[PDB]
């Protein structure tokens, strides 16, 4: 018994309609005629909220812009006039076949090149035998960005990690930080430290660099 | 509006077992089915198991077959979920919750020589009330300044931050100027390093103008190690 | 359940509230099920009373007095004998006797002991008193196949003149005959006594109301409309409200029951009150 | 149904198509059951 | 199963071990049921 939700990721223009698919390898219709499929919205930081039960019924207090349909194997959740409160992950859940199971979810969200900033390691950190260099990509959209660290123009790999924020509710952007970590010894053998950045908003890659010392 | 209360967060070694408990206001597990659902950070919902409020049915997901016990005290006053043989994969928030069922009769054949032959079957209807969850997780941070410089400044705005390096376990909280500075703050989710320790950074964009006059202090709190750090970030 | 021993079938039917009782829409129960099992009377067999003659075997004689007078016991000046008895219809009823024989001369009063109040008093009429009873319900019979094989006749729909079943009695006739009865009573109680008539003491519905046969259907009538009078010291017509019941107990034989199948079409039996059963 | 008045068992048997009739693999019925009971 | 031919009822009773036999608390059987129907 398998469930496939589609699409995996759905950007929606505010006020436009959204359509989510949940398909099952086996029928979810009981012989009494009811379809045991449900839809749940989970917003960031929250427990899931029931939207639709028995395939077609809105749950209590669910706004009428959410509507469910489908019978058998194929089910749809339509959201008309999408707004920021509708952002999150939508899970379907089949209740016919034991063991019961959630789908893997559809992520729903609502060009800006990043501003790029670079930070050398602190004197205090160096004292302790490690050097972390930090690159910040600020306020960009869409979410896809690539950071490539260079040391004296040599490409680095396996010595950095990155983290991205959630979408800012006010400007609809993301921010990302990448941290390159080296030993003090490796760090002091080189001069130019550079963060090279690729994004849909940039016509060609942007490099932020500094020279060790000054 | 039943309220569910769950037991507190726990840290467990790989290979051990956790027993999570749950109570419902008004002893509602007597009259409403209990479900267990877990969710790892950034991942989907995973149904674990349930018990009917009648106390005549229990079931588990395939993945928890042999791993999980779901039980309740008499009078259904407390419900428990025990997961054994923990690994890092079991690091998640564990939710207790309720739901309805439609015990419909599938197979049936009337008999004209006494009682009939019935075969009821429970079918999940909805998932009503979710508990707040129990975080099961299967060193205090160093705090270093990310100093504002000409390499973090443009168009009248500067960026500055704090690097919160090498702590365990989650969580850590960061504020700026004791909560007085919130506009333009980005505190990034932690990353798990090869060493098994976490790191994160918090940055803020501020007017370049203000660097000479305004003080910036990041406040870092790591309750697990009782570590509280206030770090001033200078140009 | 139907013939297909596997799946049931949701059906419906009508039942009098005299037949069913609330358990504990609402839940109800067939009243008989707390006492015994119940059997459906065949739709082919009838209940029409047929004149039966009784005969004695050789060596025994059927003696028959022709004396128009008779106290219930004693010598008869005029005795005859017959091969067999006259045809007597087995009319099962209570209180009011129906389709019996008529008395000659005056109204006859017979009792095992008139002085004792515990005994009953039999009253035989001289002239047939017509009674005409009606059930104005052109109802159908939604028979349901509750096999395997055997069939049940449920109650379909009730249409037509939705009025309560009732009986019509010639009032002046009743008054006249009743008077003739009182004359007799006068003759065994005195020429200065008062005679009053009233309904039964209630209790069981079978002894309270008037039970009688009428084309398979069982009627229970409130004879208060008849037995309500009085006499001193020395159209018009009457309507009697009746009730219908499908489950009844004959001869008061507890431990058993019998379900009479409904009858399609309007029913209108006719009988003649020939005697009474006073106490 | 068997003697064990609690659990049933699936069995099989052969029947001539003169004895059985299609209802409505496929479903079939013993022809007698529409007319009366049958005795062995 | 009581008179209410629909819902069963849990009861209890005592029986001599000469009357009953183990099937296969434990499960037991009225000895007569393997031979014939017992009439009271």
């Amino acid at each position: 018994v398998v469930i496939t939700q589609s699409p995996l990721f759905l950007p929606v223009t505010p006020g436009e309609a959204a359509s989510l698919s949940c398909k099952c390898s086996h029928s979810l219709q009981h012989s009494t005629g009811a379809n045991y499929l449900a839809w749940y919205l989970q917003r960031p930081g929250q427990t899931p909220r029931l939207l639709i039960h028995l395939a077609t019924h809105r749950a209590s207090g669910v706004p009428d812009r959410f509507s469910g349909s489908g019978s058998g194997t194929d089910f749809t959740l339509k959201i008309s006039r999408v707004e920021s409160d509708d952002v999150g992950t939508y899970y379907c859940m089949q209740g016919l076949h034991s063991p019961w199971t959630f789908g893997q979810g559809t992520k729903v969200e609502i060009v800006a090149a990043p501003s790029v900033f670079i930070f050398p390691p602190s004197d205090e950190q160096l004292k302790s035998g490690t050097a972390s260099v930090v690159c910040l990509l600020n306020n960009f959209y869409p979410r896809e960005a690539k950071v490539q660290w260079k040391v004296d123009n040599a490409l680095q790999s396996g010595n950095s990690q990155e983290s991205v924020t959630e979408q800012d509710s006010k400007d609809s952007t993301y921010s990302l930080s990448s941290t390159l970590t080296l030993s003090k010894a490796d760090y002091e053998k080189h001069k130019v430290y550079a963060c090279e950045v690729t994004h849909q908003g940039l016509s060609s890659p942007v490099t932020k660099s500094f020279n060790r010392g000054e | 509006q039943v309220q569910l209360v769950q037991s507190g967060a726990e840290v467990k070694k790989p290979g051990s077992s956790v027993k999570v408990s749950c109570k419902a206001s008004g002893n509602s597990f007597s009259n409403h089915d209990v479900h267990w659902v877990r969710q790892a950070t950034g991942q989907g919902l995973e149904w674990m198991g349930w018990m009917s409020h009648e106390g005549d049915k229990t079931g588990l997901a395939q993945k928890f077959q042999g791993r999980v016990t779901i039980t309740r005290d008499s009078g259904a006053s407390t419900v428990y979920m025990e997961l054994r043989g923990l690994t890092a994969d079991d690091t998640a928030i564990y939710y207790c919750l309720t739901g309805s069922k439609h015990r419909l009769r599938d197979y049936f054949l009337y008999n004209e020589y006494g009682p009939n032959y019935e075969e009821w079957g429970d079918y999940l209807a909805t998932l009503d009330v979710w508990g707040h969850g129990t975080a099961v997780t299967v060193k205090g941070p160093s705090v270093f300044p990310l100093a504002p410089s000409s390499k973090s400044t443009s168009g009248g705005t500067a960026a500055l931050g704090c690097l919160v390096k090498d702590y365990f376990p989650e969580p850590v909280t960061v504020s700026w100027n004791s909560g007085a500075l919130t506009s333009g703050v980005h505190t990034f989710p932690a990353v798990l390093q090869s060493s098994g320790l976490y790191s994160l950074s918090s940055v803020v964009t501020v007017p370049s103008s203000s660097l000479g006059t305004q003080t910036y202090i990041c406040n870092v709190n790591h309750k697990p190690s009782n570590t509280k750090v206030d770090k001033k970030v200078e140009p | 359940t139907t013939e297909l021993r596997d799946k049931k079938q949701k059906v419906y039917s009508l039942f009098y509230r005299l037949d069913v009782v609330q358990i504990n829409n609402k839940e109800y129960r067939l009243i008989n099920c707390n006492t015994s099992a119940c059997t459906q009377a065949c739709p082919k067999v009838s209940f029409e009373p047929i004149p039966i003659h009784y005969c004695a075997p050789a060596g025994f004689a059927i003696l028959k007095c022709k004396d128009k007078k008779f106290n219930g016991t004693g010598p008869c000046p005029s005795v005859s004998t017959v091969q067999c008895t006259h045809g007597i219809k087995p009319v099962v009823s209570t209180q009011l006797l129906l389709n019996g024989s008529l008395a000659e001369e005056e109204v006859m009063i017979r009792s095992e002991n008139i002085t004792n109040n515990a005994k009953n008093i039999l009253v035989q009429f001289n002239t047939p008193v017509q009674i005409n009873c009606t059930r104005p319900n052109n109802n159908t019979r939604k028979s349901i196949r509750i096999g395997p094989g055997q069939a049940f006749y449920a109650t379909g729909d009730i249409i037509g003149d939705i009025r309560q079943a009732h009986c019509n009695v010639s009032k002046a006739t009743w008054n006249e005959t009743l008077g003739k009865v009182v004359k007799q009573l006068r003759k065994h109680f005195g020429n200065n006594t008062i005679i009053r008539f009233a309904n039964s003491s209630g209790g069981d519905l079978e002894v309270t109301t008037h039970s009688f046969n009428c084309g398979g259907e069982f009627f229970y009538c409130n004879t208060s409309g008849l037995f309500n009078s009085t006499w001193i010291s020395n159209n018009d017509s009457i309507t009697l409200p009746c009730r219908i019941k499908q489950i009844i107990n004959m001869w008061q034989r507890i431990g058993q029951c019998m379900y009479a199948p409904p009858i399609q079409g309007v029913i209108r039996c006719v009988s003649n009150i020939t005697g009474l059963i006073l106490t």
